[PDB]
């Protein structure tokens, strides 16, 4: 009969690619809450 | 309005250390906030989006760190983004901040979208710094002018039918999508109700069914709830920030919910890391987290 419609399901990668990280050099005074 | 020299200015402090402050003129934000303005209602207050794309958490005005996420995940135009809110208060530079996501949408307004979160309403920015901050680099004048801009935010993402995507969460009011589209704009954020809901509420491990939240303000939801709503609704995943987490991402109910937060050592008063989730073409999800190199 009648064709479904494409679906896309959300899916996580294999556990080793699931996190990629990115480094940045800590400066302690960069964040603050004005506050 | 001359879009590329404002983003010119605004990317040129990239790699400063000290980090400096972007000074735009007053006129030049105040056309950011008109010309963003009229894009957002023209476009629908639920958005309806396609993978892929990149979504982000809460930034609270370290302008700095967005750089980082934009310098990692790859500048507008070269990736697509889903920004969930609370780009204002607590930090530095909420107003190189906005302005700068303000730029990206009014440049790329296709493939470049901006959810509101709790902190872009007025009686919420006035206390927590960017009232201060508009008042001490120009004026009040300028900080009513967002606050007009941020009234007319759209206040839901849904990603190729399936990743239903808001700042806080569910609400017990929220049967219908139709409910959502149905809110007018410009509109301030209600002390209690749908609007409220969407912007404030958190999950939580301990409840059942909705419980009550200590921001004193909305409502906290459980794992059931959240199945509840995804099978009732087509969707596969509840996408959200709202929350610092260690990680920069968390789940929760199994993977049926995830919430982001991308300002890393948040307000230097947080050892968090901060993430972005990458969603491909096939809605396969991913995280980009940025950490301290120590
Ligand atoms: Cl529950
Ligand atoms: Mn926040
Ligand atoms: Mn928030």
């Amino acid at each position: 009969g009648a064709m479904g419609r494409k679906r896309k399901t959300v899916t996580w990668p294999e556990e080793g690619k699931l996190r990629e990280y990115f480094y940045f050099e800590l400066d302690e005074t960069e964040r603050v809450n004005v506050n | 309005l001359n879009l590329d020299s404002i983003i010119g200015r605004l990317l040129e402090v990239q790699g400063s250390r000290p980090g400096k402050n972007v000074q735009l003129t007053e006129n030049e934000i105040r056309g950011l906030c008109l010309k963003s303005r009229e894009i957002f209602l023209s476009q629908p207050i639920l958005l309806e989006l396609e993978a892929p794309l990149k979504i982000c958490g809460d930034i609270h005005g370290q302008y700095y760190d967005l750089l980082r996420l934009f310098e990692y995940g790859g500048f507008p135009p070269e990736s697509n983004y889903l920004f969930l809110g609370d780009y204002v208060d607590r930090g530095k530079q909420s107003l190189e901040t906005i302005c700068l996501l303000l730029a990206y949408k009014i440049k790329y307004p296709e493939n470049f979208f901006l959810l509101r979160g709790n902190h872009e309403c007025a009686s919420i920015n006035r206390i927590y710094g960017f009232y201060d901050e508009c008042k001490r680099r120009y004026n009040i004048k300028l900080w009513k002018t967002f606050t007009d801009c941020f009234n007319c935010l759209p206040i839901a993402a849904i990603v190729d039918e399936k990743i239903f995507c808001c700042h806080g969460g569910l609400s017990p009011d929220l049967q219908s999508m139709e409910q959502i589209r149905r809110i007018m704009r410009p509109t301030d954020v209600p002390d209690q109700g749908l609007l409220c809901d969407l912007l404030w509420s958190d999950p939580d491990k301990d409840v059942q069914g909705w419980g009550e939240n200590d921001r004193g303000v909305s409502f906290t939801f459980g794992a059931e709830v959240v199945a509840k709503f995804l099978h009732k609704h087509d969707l596969d995943l509840i996408c959200r920030a709202h929350q610092v987490v260690e990680d920069g991402y968390e789940f929760f109910a199994k993977r049926q919910l995830v919430t982001l937060f991308s300002a890393p050592n948040y307000c230097g008063e947080f050892d968090n890391a901060g993430a972005m989730m990458s969603v491909d073409e096939t809605l396969m999800c991913s995280f980009q987290i940025l950490k301290p190199a120590d």
